[PDB]
C-alpha cells in the first residue's frame, strides 16, 4: 500500500525505508514513536544523520545530501525521510 | 552533494 | 498567539523564529509555502542548513545542532524549524 | 555539536 510521491534515493534504499516504515507501523501508533523507529534504523544502516516526519497533514522544505531522501504514503500516514548532517 | 526540496500534504 | 512546546534555541533567535513565521502567514497559504520561506531566512540569517516543517499534524523524530531547535505552534499551525548539516 | 528530539502534534 505504499505510494511513493517523491523521492531522490536509489530504488533498492527506497525499498528499504518502505519496509521500515511497514515494521514501524506494525510495533507503533504516536506518530513521533514511529518516526523515531524509522531515523535510528537508517543512522544504523546508512550511517547518521538521518531525521523522519510522520503525519496525517504536514509539509516541510528541507536540504538533504543528494540521493537520500524519500516521501511517501503508507496506511494513513505520509512519512518524510532524509539525511542531512 | 546537496538538494532543496519541498513536500506538500 | 505563538505557543513554544519545545526548544534549544535563544531567547531570541526564538522571537525572530516566531516573526518570520509570522510574516510566512501573513504571505502564504499552504504549508510547503510557509515552510520554505522560513528555511530560507533562517539559512540567510543563521547560515545553512536550517529545516521547516509546517502542518497542523505531524510527529517526528530529528537531530539538530545544539542550540538551534524550535517547535512551536502559531494558531492550528504546528511548526518544526532545526539545523542540522 | 548535537541533539535527538522528538516533537508530538
Amino acid at each position: 500500500k505504499a505510494v511513493i510521491k517523491n523521492a531522490d534515493m536509489s530504488e533498492e534504499m527506497q525499498q528499504d525505508a518502505v519496509d521500515c516504515a511497514t515494521q514501524a507501523l506494525e510495533k507503533y501508533n504516536i506518530e513521533p514513536d514511529i518516526a523515531a523507529y524509522i531515523k535510528k534504523e537508517f543512522d544504523k544502516k546508512y550511517n547518521p544523520t538521518w531525521h523522519c516526519i510522520v503525519g496525517r497533514n504536514f509539509g516541510s522544505y528541507v536540504t538533504h545530501e543528494t540521493r537520500h531522501f524519500i516521501y511517501f504514503y503508507l496506511g494513513q500516514v505520509a512519512i518524510l525521510l532524509f539525511k542531512s548532517g | 552533494p546537496t538538494r532543496d526540496v519541498a513536500t506538500s500534504p
